[PDB]
RNA sequence: AGACAACCUGGCGAACUGAAACAUCUUAGUAGCCAGAGGAAAAGAAAGCAAAAGCGAUUCCCGUAGUAGCGGCGAGCGAAAUGGGAGCAGCCUAAACCGUGAAAACGGGGUUGUGGGAGAGCAAUACAAGCGUCGUGCUGCUAGGCGAAUCAGUGGAGUGCGGAACCCUAGAUGGUGAAAGUCCAGUAGCCGAAAGCAUCACUAGCUUAUGCUCUGACCCGAGUAGCAUGGGGCACGUGGAAUCCCGUGUGAAUCAGCAAGGACCACCUUGCAAGGCUAAAUACUCCUGGGUGACCGAUAGCGAAGUAGUACCGUGAGGGAAGGGUGAAAAGAACCCCCAUCGGGGAGUGAAAUAGAACAUGAAACCGUAAGCUCUCAAGCAGUGGGAGGGGGACCAGACCCUGACCGCGUGCCUGUUGAAGAAUGAGCCGGCGACUCAUAGGCAGUGGCUUGGUUAAGGGAACCCACCGGAGCCGUAGCGA
RNA sequence: CGGUAGGGGAGCGUUCCGUGUUAGGGAGAAACGCGUGCGUGAGCCGCGUUGGACGAAGCGGAAGCGAGAAUGUCGGCUUG
């Protein structure tokens, strides 16, 4: 009994192609090339989202840091860390960054809690 | 109908069976050159011996009509 | 019906797939089939013979052959349908009946086919007999005869075949009989 | 045994009941052993009529068309290459001999297991020879509808001897099949949706088929 | 006379290859060439197998058995008898002698193997067996005929749907605007042949044809067998090498004999060479009729679904393509405008013209039009995680889709390598075709059946499948030893 | 519970056959094109101003059965 290849590579195809859609050039066109970019897309997607997590802190040290300067001479991000520990406190990152842009009015009163 | 495993007569003239399954043979070195060997060096070579474990993969494969038992 | 053509299957386990070598890596067998890199086992044809050992002399040939069959001599076949004296005592016979190798085909533990056919039946006494029944063999063996003999059995050893022999052939034995049987 | 068959007459009334103790596999493998033999009933039934040709077998070929080397293209051995089309087939279908073998106790107990299943949508009737002096469709009809049957649903009649007035009355009709101890399959038996028997038949098949 | 696909017979007769080289060997008495002949051919009626018990022409299948053996004892090659089935058929001549002839020759006589004929003498020899030309019928083939049962509605068409009826010895097929047991052709069943062919039966009348004693007198197929030598082929490579067939050279015997039984001798058994014919079982398909497909459906299937072995190429042998689908029905588009044609726009036809002829469903690469966002201080295997500003929609909207200011990360795919983004290989792109399969055996595992040990093979079997037979054989029940 | 060669285990899908003159189908099948749906994934389930007549699922069976590469291959179409 012949079997031809019927539409078995077409509506794969069309799969691996809808994930192509906002490509430049020959990239969104062949699928020789959909193929090859496809894999490269989702091994990007798969490292950045493990990239996404260091990524966000890496910010929001910088606020933090950036948003206590202020407050008091030869004072900083370190010093800042080493005092909540000591207070017993159990913020992270994430509140105190979107707190200092926010509601910045809490963190001057959280530095006098600490003092 | 058509083919048939052939014997390898080659082996067959060299390997036989016990009752039980194993495989034997004949050591080497007992058809000239007897006088500078100790007769302690010939008794060994005379009597019968089992085959290596090693070797069935190439007698098995060459005699399949030759009936054996692995497990002893 | 219960069973019906739309409610049967296989047993599980009884009826494998079969691997299909050449339909992706995520089957198993990849791309090259399980064989490796490129060789001499993955080419497409007969390969080595079996006992080849790469131009090393093989184990058929750096060693004797058999006693005998080097030469030509004919190795020795079985000359009789041996059966022990146990398998007798489980057929279930009596007092009357006799032992042959027509009576053990009915009862179906002697099966000959073949060569087998033409030969005669012996006795070789491995086990008991206490049933007292009679024996219809050719041949018997040292311990069959100390066993029957005492169960109060009734052996017959069968003539078997003649051999035809020249005519002054026997006179020689024939002197000798003569000579031994006026002395004796 | 469990379930009596009950007998019917030419008529629509009942006669009296027996029963059939047939010789079933367990149920542990009942439903398997019953598969295999419907396998082999079809595998040997098919034909092996699927052929093509190979690239010796294709007309043409035997030349090299250009050599080996000094060529810009792929090397190429015979235009009538399965590469190619109008070429060879790799490894295509041949006629085949499909049969295989199957052991005599085995479909055997295939087939009395399967009859045995059928006992609560069968019963049994009395011989109705001489109530057809002639073939005639109409009437064979009228008795499956007073024995209550129905024509547009599959059926089984099971006997010893089909006389010519009786079988050219049902040869016509699609779904009713007759048969006899020589045309007794496997097949039409797990087909059928009601089966019928006589007293010479469930002698017949207590016999071949017993339980001692 | 020549032609004739394959099978068959005869003659000549390779090589690559395998042996991991190669010459003995294998491939192989294959391929191909030549010759011949038939629907089959060839073989074939014991100078035979066998072994002390028996079989009774040849051929084919199962099995014996991958056994006994052969073999640089390497690769590899490979029996036979017994047994089980298919299918069965046995006949005509030379010679002794008697007549006819110069001879050659004609007629009669005879044809066998526990020996038979001739020869003579007795009987009784042949009706019932095998043949069978005039022709006479039987049955089939080569043209045909009869042949049961339905109406309406469903908006292109009703065989379908819903509803109501009918035939069936006929629900096999194909066709019909759309799928049919009841519309058509048909089928079941029945009928039918002047003429021709074939299978049978009958018929001439000549026809081949039936037994007991006496004899060891006359015949038993000659340049043959055998031997010596050189070779071939038998499963068996010169080996202890028989049996069978040839070249050279030699060269027997006639039943009181000869040959064979694996050197040879002896004994016994079996058989009667040197003349010939013969049906069936068996092998093949350029073809014919019927039937069936877990066969293909226009890159498939025969190379060929169209003027295919055409077009085309080649001095020639020879090689060798491609091109299928309007519609139920051409009703193939009157007429008007553009108009030199082609072609197009309306009209009209049609269920559909957005089916309009270069016309059926009409994917992708590729070439484009329009709309929404958007780039000219950039830089980058082109994406991805963040997501400014703007846009969008039958569900809703803290959602979703499109666009992407700018930051960060990210060294094409396979092949194959100690290691390749690699400046190592391969791919111009899209789609299709395209590769561990098949048969038969060995071993192992899983599942099943039987275990009162198991199982059949060929071969039969309502066409096959299949019910039921078929136990010959095979495996397992004693091993040790050359 | 990283994994190449390589081995084992469990599954999806294609075309065809059995149930089968199946269910369903000019009240629009196959196909083609789509999707705020589901799944570990191969894929499934659904939708339609396309299409115009075929044909699942389920329990099972068989293969000319799954392509991105072979200076592959046929046809079609680009670049220059
Ligand atoms: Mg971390
Ligand atoms: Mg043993
Ligand atoms: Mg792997
Ligand atoms: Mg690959
Ligand atoms: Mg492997
Ligand atoms: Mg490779
Ligand atoms: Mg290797
Ligand atoms: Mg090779
Ligand atoms: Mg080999
Ligand atoms: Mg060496
Ligand atoms: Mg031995
Ligand atoms: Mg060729
Ligand atoms: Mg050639
Ligand atoms: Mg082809
Ligand atoms: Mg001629
Ligand atoms: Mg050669
Ligand atoms: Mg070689
Ligand atoms: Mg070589
Ligand atoms: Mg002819
Ligand atoms: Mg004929
Ligand atoms: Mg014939
Ligand atoms: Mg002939
Ligand atoms: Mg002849
Ligand atoms: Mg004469
Ligand atoms: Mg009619
Ligand atoms: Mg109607
Ligand atoms: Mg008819
Ligand atoms: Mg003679
Ligand atoms: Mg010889
Ligand atoms: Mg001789
Ligand atoms: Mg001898
Ligand atoms: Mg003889
Ligand atoms: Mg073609
Ligand atoms: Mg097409
Ligand atoms: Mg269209
Ligand atoms: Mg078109
Ligand atoms: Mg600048
Ligand atoms: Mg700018
Ligand atoms: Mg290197
Ligand atoms: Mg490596
Ligand atoms: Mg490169
Ligand atoms: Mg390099
Ligand atoms: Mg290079
Ligand atoms: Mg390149
Ligand atoms: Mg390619
Ligand atoms: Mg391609
Ligand atoms: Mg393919
Ligand atoms: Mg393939
Ligand atoms: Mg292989
Ligand atoms: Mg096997
Ligand atoms: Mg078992
Ligand atoms: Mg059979
Ligand atoms: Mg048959
Ligand atoms: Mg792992
Ligand atoms: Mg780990
Ligand atoms: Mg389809
Ligand atoms: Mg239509
Ligand atoms: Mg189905």
């Amino acid at each position: 009994t012949r079997v031809k290849r019927g539409y078995i590579a077409r509506r794969r195809r069309k799969k691996i192609r809808f994930f192509a859609s906002s490509f430049r050039g020959a990239h969104s066109r062949l699928t020789r090339t959909i193929a090859q970019q496809k894999i490269r897309a989702l091994v990007s997607a798969h490292r950045d989202r493990d990239r996404q997590k260091r990524d966000f802190r890496r910010l929001w040290i910088t606020r933090i840091n950036a948003a206590i300067r202020e407050r008091g001479v030869y004072y900083n991000y370190s010093k800042f860390i080493h005092d909540l520990y000591k207070r017993q406190l159990l913020l992270n990152r994430k509140i105190l960054a979107q707190i200092a842009i926010l509601n910045p009015n809490c963190i001057y009163m959280i530095y006098n809690e600490i003092i | 109908k058509g083919y048939k495993m052939k014997t390898h007569k080659a082996s067959a003239k060299r390997f036989r069976v016990t009752g039980k399954g194993k495989i034997v043979r004949r050591r080497a070195g007992k058809q000239h050159l007897l006088a500078k060997k100790n007769t302690k060096r010939k008794n060994r070579l005379s009597k019968l011996i089992q085959v290596d474990r090693s070797d069935y993969d190439n007698v098995i494969g060459a005699l399949p009509y030759l009936k054996v038992n692995r497990k002893v | 019906t219960r069973f019906r053509l739309d409610n049967l299957g296989p047993q599980p386990g009884s009826r494998k797939k079969g691997k299909r070598k050449g339909r992706g890596h995520a089957a198993g067998q990849g791309g090259s089939c399980g064989f490796g890199m490129r060789g001499q086992k993955s080419r497409s044809g007969p390969g080595i013979m079996r006992g080849f050992e790469g131009g090393q002399m093989p184990l058929y040939r750096r060693i004797p052959k058999l006693r005998g069959i080097a030469g030509g001599m004919r190795a020795g076949l079985p000359k009789y349908v041996p059966i022990n004296l146990r398998d007798i005592e489980v057929a279930g016979f009596k007092e009357g009946e006799e032992v042959s190798l027509e009576s053990l085909k009915a009862k179906g533990i002697i099966n000959p086919s073949g060569r087998e056919r033409r030969l005669p039946l012996k006795i070789l006494g491995e086990g008991e007999l206490s049933t007292k029944l009679q024996i219809k063999a050719r041949a018997f063996s040292g311990s069959a005869k100390e066993k029957l003999e005492a169960a109060g059995c009734s052996v017959t050893v069968l003539p078997g075949r003649k051999k035809y022999i020249k005519e002054s052939v026997r006179k020689n034995l024939a002197r000798a009989d003569e000579y031994f049987a006026k002395k004796r | 045994e469990l379930i009596p068959l009950p007998i019917l007459n030419f008529s629509g009334e009942k006669v009296g009941e027996t029963f059939l103790n047939l010789k079933t596999a367990p149920s542990e493998t009942a439903r398997a052993v019953v598969h295999r033999g419907l396998i082999t009933h079809l595998q040997n039934k098919r034909r092996g009529t699927a052929s093509t040709l190979t690239r010796a077998e294709v007309r043409g070929g035997g030349r090299k068309p250009y050599p080996q080397k000094k060529t810009g293209r792929a090397r190429r051995g015979s235009q009538r290459s399965p590469l190619r089309p109008g070429g060879g087939v790799i490894f295509g279908p041949k006629p085949r001999d499909w049969t295989i073998k199957m052991n005599k106790k085995e479909r055997r107990l295939a087939l009395s297991t399967a009859i045995a299943s059928a006992v609560g949508n069968s019963f049994v009737v009395e011989e109705f020879a001489e109530n057809f002096e002639k073939p005639k469709t109409k009437d064979f009809i009228a008795a499956m509808q007073r024995w209550g049957l129905d024509p547009a649903e599959k059926s089984l009649f099971f006997l010893m001897d089909l006389v010519e007035n009786v079988e050219k009355s049902g040869r016509n009709i699609r779904t009713l099949k007759l048969l006899t101890p020589r045309s007794l399959n496997l097949f039409d038996v797990l087909n059928a949706e009601k089966l019928v028997f006589t007293e010479g038949t469930i002698q017949y098949l207590n016999q071949r088929y017993g339980v001692d």
